[PDB]
């Protein structure tokens, strides 16, 4: 499903092609210059170049999809998908974090029979029984604000690992506010 | 059909043209060079010395009474006779009167003393003459009148005629005069003379005139000057327009004829054999149409060779095997010496010393511009030294 | 200065689109003769040999190609053809006696430029790849074979050209172009980025750079020290590294959009000349003395290259390669020049002392220019 787009300008046209290459999304920018006009066209081409932001876009897309499937009812992800492994892969691929995305992530760490018993009574602790051998991990989602975001907290026992994601097009103390109360809730409900 | 060696010519510079020229575009001047473009542009080429190098210079020249819509057809220039002094330029162009061409001829010559050679001053001193015919080629010739020499302009016309323009020392301007008075051999034409050559005889008072027309008719005339009579006259009829005719001595005189649909040829021993001894230059028609030609020593051997430039962008050079070499099997004749290629059709050439070293450069005007070609300095330097050391050794041996 | 008009050329057919870095010339079949390698976006790489108008042979990859190269990356002493696609693949081919690759491996994607050279000085060739987001990565081939990573550098300004240049003290150095007519030095420690600035109007001009320009005969692997930079607004600079600070040899300001930089020996005297080409086809050749030679190709240029090529009679000769928009590639293979400046004959004979002695014996004073002119005319055109 190849897609094309255009944008005309006094110096000429600028054409964009978006397509798929194996496991990759590919964007190509052409140019057609139909000296000062050429210099202006080059400057405009550079300006268009700096705003693809194809990296922050994928970051926000993935982080929004994870919060859209935190409920577990979204058809985006079907059965048999270990969300913990996918989250680990994503964190590994983007450890630095883009400077233009809207969403944020954070990870941390904080018996097995107790975990199974809690999973049996997950609705008592306002957790989720979602299961990925079908391993299950708890998760809690809530809307918050600060200066509007959706904060999701996913805990999987492996000693447990918890990921906090903050979901808000591309254009922290808000993250630290939820990070502070993340482990506090676990400590208070681990009784 | 195979070159007997490589070309000893290296290209020095190349000046680009906005628009093209024609076979009459190139002209002398001065060691300067004048090249005229069809759309009025006229350029002057020369070289400027700089301590230990030289730098080409290609400036533009502006001439007075040429309308911006005019189209230049032909150009020529010469120097005044030795008793006089000055440089004369002549340009024939065509105004576009609505839908009909209006031909015109302009003659530039500065009469103010001390400025007869200043090209810039000469550029605005022009006359203006109407034609009543479409001009073809402007050339000049030197004639003997009384005990003095004069130079006159010759112009071939759309009517099958040649018109002579001669200066009048009275009012200092050029006037048309009847042609039959001085050139009885240039009368009774029936086609448009594309090229005309007048070869004088040094030290005497005779000459050979040669001309070729569109129909292919070629006329040569051995003519006296004191009695103004035609000693002898020969003619022949080839096929296709005659793009060039030249008169030269192989060592006896001979004529080179360059047509367009046939190989170039040379008729040998005119004064003794007329037009029967015909030698054809081999393979000189496999490169489209021959547009220009030149006869000079491109070999530094003391004897002439023949250069042929084609529309197929080729620069063949032919050398004459003298019978003194004594190979009657492949008897005395012409064989291909070397051959060079270009990128655009070749239109004109000249053999003139531009750099100022005594070596002569070859200027080639093609469709895209002017190329200057020089002899390979390495070859030309190692060749001078051997001759000089031979000279000094011979002097020592013969002097003791 | 003087302009020239090269004539002899060969036209090759090529249907496809390509990046300005997907073309190279070198020996892929290991026969001491150069061949032409072009990588199309489609996923096919065409190799041209001799002067056929058709590709000598084609090798098909997967994905869209971004970089091509010929080199002894495997350190086996045999040259191989190595192609880097846009999505992070890495294909190898051996063509010394279609053409499926002999080795594949995934690497980081967004590749822009590529280089094969021994940078550290261990006698083994390393591979350097510069990416589209100011990230440079070094790799080495290790037999089990497989590429293994090395130090990785991060920069601010965009990366356009990689080079290896002999440093102040007999050691290779990795140099990268940085916008605004600047560059950076990467230290192969096994600050890691030493920026250098070279005046200047903008700070976003795309810059290109070439290094390791020869300076004599038989001193190719024996040294280096010169490098050159070109800016899109028409500025060329040739400068030498040395120890204290980089001495600038010369600078030239032209009015075209320079987008390529190569080196080529056209005069045949051992020294190499800087060759630059603009988008509209104007080409400049400058030696180490600011003597310029221009050459205009009346077309529009997609990609450019220069180097030794084997076109006729099985000989390697200097060649200029242009890619046109009319699905054609022009190879000019008669670009040799007898000299670079212009001199006539008198100044050339004046250098030699034999000519002075041999004329002093003749009793003619060589200071009378017309007399010597007459003598030379007599010697050249009337030798008897």
């Amino acid at each position: 499903t190849t897609y094309h787009l255009q944008r005309a300008l006094p110096g000429g046209i600028i054409l964009m092609e978006l397509a798929f290459q194996g496991c990759y999304f590919c964007v190509k920018q052409f140019a057609l210059e139909c000296s000062q006009l050429s210099m202006l066209f080059t400057e405009e081409c550079d300006k268009v170049r700096d705003l693809m932001h194809v990296h922050s876009f994928s970051y926000d897309f993935h982080l929004r999809l994870v919060h859209q499937h935190v409920l577990g009812a979204h058809l985006v992800l079907r059965h048999g998908y270990h969300l913990t492994t996918f989250l680990r892969h994503f964190l590994a691929h983007h450890p630095d974090g883009p400077h233009f995305g809207r969403n944020h992530i954070y990870q941390g760490t904080l018996a097995h029979q107790l975990y199974n018993y809690v999973a049996d009574h997950a609705s008592s602790y306002h957790m989720k029984p979602l299961r990925m051998h079908n391993e299950y991990a708890l998760v809690s989602a809530w809307h918050s604000s600060g200066s509007d975001f959706d904060v999701s907290l996913l805990v999987c026992h492996c000693r447990l690992q918890f990921f906090v994601v903050l979901t808000s097009f591309p254009r922290f103390p808000p993250l630290a506010a939820e990070v502070g109360m993340a482990r506090a809730r676990l400590a208070q409900l681990v009784r | 059909a195979v070159a007997a060696g490589p070309c000893p010519l290296r290209e020095d510079s190349f000046t680009r043209f906005s628009s093209q020229s024609n076979v009459y575009g190139l002209a002398g001047g001065a060691g300067e060079l004048l090249a005229a473009t069809l759309k009025g542009k006229v350029l002057g080429f020369r070289y400027q010395d700089l301590r230990q190098k030289i730098r080409p210079v290609a400036k533009e020249l502006q001439f007075n009474y040429i309308p911006v819509d005019a189209e230049i057809v032909s150009i020529d220039t010469f120097n005044k006779s030795p008793p006089k002094r000055g440089l004369v330029v002549g340009i024939t162009f065509i105004k576009d009167s609505g839908d009909k061409g209006s031909p015109f001829l302009n003659i530039y010559c500065d009469y103010e003393p001390g400025s007869e050679y200043n090209l810039d001053s000469i550029a605005q001193s022009c006359l203006n003459l109407e034609l009543q015919f479409t001009p073809f080629q402007l050339c000049h010739a030197e004639v003997q009148v009384g005990d003095q020499l004069e130079t006159v302009f010759l112009l071939s016309g759309n009517d099958p005629a040649i018109h002579l323009y001669k200066e009048n020392e009275g009012l200092h301007q050029f006037e048309e005069q009847p042609v039959e008075n001085l050139f009885p051999e240039l009368t009774n034409l029936t086609s448009s003379v594309l090229w005309l050559d007048v070869h004088n005889f040094p030290g005497t008072s005779r000459r050979l005139s040669a001309l070729g027309c569109q129909s292919g008719y070629v006329r040569v005339a051995h003519v006296d000057q004191r009695s103004r009579e035609v000693l002898q006259m020969w003619s022949v009829l080839q096929d296709g327009p005659i793009s060039r005719v030249i008169v030269f001595s192989l060592s006896e005189y001979s004529v080179l004829v360059a047509s367009m649909l046939e190989p170039a040829v040379v008729y040998r021993d005119l004064l003794n054999r007329g037009l029967e001894d015909q030698l054809l230059l081999p393979g000189s028609d496999q490169f489209d149409s021959v547009l220009c030609s030149l006869v000079t020593d491109v070999d530094l051997d003391g004897r002439p060779e023949v250069l042929v430039a084609t529309y197929g962008q080729e620069l063949l050079c032919y050398k004459y095997r003298g019978p003194e070499s004594g190979l009657p099997e492949a008897q005395h004749g012409f064989h291909l010496l070397w051959q060079r290629s270009f990128s655009s059709p070749l239109l004109a050439m000249a053999h003139v010393d531009l750099t100022g070293d005594g070596l002569q450069e070859l200027a080639v005007v093609s469709l895209k511009g002017v190329h200057i070609l020089q002899h390979s300095l390495i070859q030309a330097s190692e060749l001078v030294l051997t001759r000089l050391r031979h000279q000094v050794e011979q002097r020592r041996r013969r002097l003791q | 200065m003087r302009s020239v008009s090269y004539v002899q050329r060969v036209a090759l057919e090529f249907s496809g689109s390509l990046f300005p870095h997907a073309i190279c010339l070198g020996d892929v079949d290991n026969d001491t003769l150069n061949e032409l390698v072009v990588g199309d976006t489609s996923g096919k790489v065409s190799v041209y040999k001799n002067d056929d108008s058709r590709p000598w042979l084609t090798c098909s990859c997967q994905g869209m190609l971004t970089c091509v190269g010929v080199g002894d990356v495997c350190n086996k002493g045999k040259n191989l053809l190595v192609a880097v696609s846009a999505e992070g693949w890495f294909h190898l081919f051996d063509l010394t006696p279609e053409q499926r690759p002999v080795f594949k491996q995934h690497i980081p994607a967004n590749t822009k430029v590529m280089l094969i050279s021994d940078i550290d000085g261990d006698g083994c060739r390393e591979l350097v790849v510069g990416y589209t987001d100011r990230v440079v990565r070094a790799f080495r081939w290790e037999e089990l074979g497989q590429l293994v990573s090395l130090k990785k550098w991060m920069l601010e300004g965009q990366v356009d050209s990689l080079s290896v240049t002999l440093g102040p003290l007999g050691l290779p150095e990795l140099m990268v172009s940085q916008p605004g007519c600047a560059y950076a030095i990467l230290l192969c420690t096994w600050r890691d980025v030493v920026l250098h600035q070279t005046r200047i109007h903008n700070k976003n001009v795309s810059t290109h750079l070439i290094g390791n320009i020869k300076q004599g005969h038989g001193t190719e692997s024996s040294g280096s020290g010169l490098f050159a930079l070109c800016t899109l607004d028409g500025t060329l600079k040739l400068m030498e590294e040395m120890e204290e600070a980089d001495k600038l040899l010369w600078s030239v300001q032209v009015d075209h959009q320079l987008f390529a930089l190569e080196k080529l020996d056209v005069t045949g005297n051992g020294h190499e000349e800087v060759v630059a080409c603009a988008w509209d086809g104007q080409t400049y050749i400058i030696d180490h003395n600011r003597t310029v030679v221009r050459f205009q190709v009346d077309e529009n240029i997609r990609a450019f290259c220069a180097g030794l090529y084997a076109c006729k009679e099985g000989r390697n000769s200097p060649c200029l390669v242009y890619v046109t928009f009319n699905q054609k590639i022009y190879v000019y293979w008669e670009v040799q020049l007898e000299r670079m400046e212009s001199t006539n004959l008198v100044k050339l004979l004046e250098t030699k002392p034999e000519y002075h002695s041999l004329l002093q014996e003749l009793g003619v004073d060589p200071d009378d220019l017309p007399v010597t002119r007459a003598l030379l005319h007599q010697t050249l055109y009337h030798p008897d």
